[PDB]
């Protein structure tokens, strides 16, 4: 079963700032990484899929990159809005599986 | 319209549809096993095509026994029908040497 | 519109079992595949298992004890989990989501807060929270709703059914002798209060209760 | 029955057959070599296929000098089981383009 | 040659509890790994093969998962009958190997 490891499990910016989040996969898994934002009592939500594709809804600040075993979520200046859990899921191969997930701090 | 040209078409046609049923139950036969990577449709449909022209890259491969299964339909099914299109124009060129030989 | 429906919350005794729900709508192919995923509060999503209903096969996170049993009804395209022998330990919050077969979790349900306890379900009461007479106000003035002594727990509270949302938040639940209480507190300016009415809502998802209150200044 | 359908049968006969003593005389040479893969039946006879029909993925092969010899068996037998049909299907046209040449 | 390395040779927990066996091949060997019950004095006994494949005549409490390198074999609640030694196997490459196994302490 594939490990996803997200370090910093906290990541405190200042509002602007652009800040990026690790996801790091225990085997090569090509670009099959996604990510996906849940806020306080609220479900999952889809931000990047694929690594690096853009989702339709998702402001623009949002972006993605990386391949093989590590991945890097990145938002371009943080805002309040953005305050929540931050999930990588792999589907390269069987067992899916999410990372421990990274909150974020303003 | 002859019979090796309808045979080819209709080859094509059923190897269209083994391409995608098969994706569908390779898919259906490898989740559920640990480390398999065929597993999506998308990329299941790319693995059905290298492997009916067996080209086998080898990025991709099922390693459950229905999955295998499944893979060996697909391998027949694109060896014969490629082959079949090879003994149409088989067909076509020897038809057209008796013409050229008057006979 | 919601593409995924879970039951906000369920109940159950220790070595009892409870089926979860997840009706769905919007496109539907048969390549779809249901996904069940727990979360225990403060912990992250652990995946459970999967079905395809267009075929009915399922496949578990054979990583842990298998608590669940996957089923779907094609006709009226609702996915089932049956969880059985439940526990503390299963105790948590169950997410469904639908996966295109392609690999990404692409819609989530609201998620089905599931309780394993001895205790009796108990709806809450809801207490007014204005200010008191001697409470000088400045450009913004605060309400408030105490929801008190409750069971399973989650209770979603709203202002004015949902159309007042700015200056909003409800605290985390304490939960004492078996019964569950929490505040929520609006903030709107100062000038348009009792003139313009402010109400708080109250859904108590495991006792079927939706109650209102008007925030009214003090006698 | 024409002998070229008579020879596909056969041919497929043989085939299977090849697979399946080349399944079980894989393992026997590759068990012995470090590093060696090829080495449980059910997988060998696996490898087999994917061999005979030139699909090879990679993900096994044999590493001994027996081993590849009983490779180079079932590579031969499956290309050529398959040309075989082929040449069968030719066979099959050219006969009906005759007849409808009314030849 | 694979190695097999089982961590904590030595596992103790309270009757009752889950425990996790640990299993961690040198190289990757897809889920060809198998898991073995020795008790005092006894001989060896086939407890999961291939991973996380059941087999006849062993109690629901035994699992395995993982694939790839590292392997779990489960006991979900412990009971005296299951002091033992437990032991990895891998029959992917060729010399079979063994782990060193692992003690089970209530
Ligand atoms: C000596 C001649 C060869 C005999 C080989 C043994 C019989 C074949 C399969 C037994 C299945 C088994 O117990 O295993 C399924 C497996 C089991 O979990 O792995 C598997 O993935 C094996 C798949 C083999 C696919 C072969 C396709 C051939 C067209
Ligand atoms: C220049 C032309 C090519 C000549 C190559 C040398 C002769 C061939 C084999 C010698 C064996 C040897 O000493 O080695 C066995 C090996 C030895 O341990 O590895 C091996 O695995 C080599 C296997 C080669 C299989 C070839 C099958 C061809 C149908
Ligand atoms: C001697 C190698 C022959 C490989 N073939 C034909 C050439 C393809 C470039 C692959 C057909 C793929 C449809 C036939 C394999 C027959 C098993
Ligand atoms: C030729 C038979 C179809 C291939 C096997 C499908 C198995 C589906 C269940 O797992
Ligand atoms: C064609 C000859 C059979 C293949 C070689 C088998 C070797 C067996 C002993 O190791």
């Amino acid at each position: 079963d594939i490990l996803l490891t997200q370090s910093p499990a906290i990541l405190s910016v200042s509002p602007g700032e652009r800040v990026s989040f690790s996801c790091r996969a225990s085997q090569s898994i090509g670009t099959d990484i996604h990510w996906y934002q849940q806020r306080t009592n609220g479900s999952p939500r889809l931000l990047i899929k694929y690594a690096s594709e853009s989702i339709s809804g998702i402001p623009s600040r949002f972006s993605g990159s990386g391949s093989g075993t590590d991945f890097t979520l990145s938002i371009n200046s943080v805002e309040s809005e953005d305050i929540a859990n931050y999930y990588c899921q792999q589907s390269n191969r069987w067992p899916f599986t999410f990372g421990s997930g990274t909150k974020l701090e303003i | 319209s002859a019979l090796h040209w309808r045979a080819a078409g209709a080859a094509t046609v059923l190897l269209v549809i083994v391409l995608l049923a098969g994706s569908y139950l390779a898919v259906l036969a490898e989740r559920g096993a640990p480390g398999a990577q065929l597993i999506t449709y998308p990329r299941a449909l790319w693995w059905s095509v290298e492997t009916a022209t067996t080209v086998g890259y080898g990025d991709l491969y099922p390693v459950t026994l229905w999955g295998r299964c499944v893979a060996v339909v697909v391998m027949v099914a694109g060896i014969t029908s490629f082959g079949l299109v090879t003994a149409a124009l088989a067909t076509w060129f020897v038809g057209r040497e008796q013409e050229r030989r008057g006979h | 519109q919601v593409q995924l429906q879970q039951p906000g919350a369920e109940l159950v005794k220790p070595g009892a079992s409870v089926k979860l729900s997840c009706k769905a709508s919007g496109y539907t192919f048969t390549s779809d595949w249901i996904h069940w995923v727990k979360q225990r509060p403060g912990h992250g999503l652990e995946w459970i298992g999967e079905i395809i209903p267009s075929y009915g096969r399922a496949n578990y996170n054979e990583k842990i004890q298998k608590k669940a049993t996957l089923t779907a009804d094609k006709s009226s395209s609702t996915a089932f989990m049956q969880l059985s022998s439940l526990t503390s330990e299963d105790s948590a919050v169950y997410y469904c989501a639908r996966e295109r077969g392609d690999g990404y979790f692409a819609v989530w349900g609201a998620g089905t807060t599931v309780t394993v306890s001895s205790a009796k379900t108990t709806p809450p009461s809801v207490y007014p929270l204005a200010p008191g007479s001697a409470a000088q106000t400045n450009s913004m003035v605060t309400l408030g709703c105490l929801v008190k002594g409750y069971f399973p727990e989650p209770v979603t509270v709203t202002w004015n059914s949902g159309s007042l949302s700015s200056g909003v938040h409800t605290f985390p639940a304490v939960l004492q002798s078996d019964l569950y209480t929490l505040s929520s507190s609006v903030t709107v300016p100062s000038s348009s209060w009792p003139s313009e009415t402010v109400t708080c809502n109250v859904a108590h998802p495991a006792s079927s209760t939706k109650v209102d209150k008007k925030i009214v200044p003090r006698d």
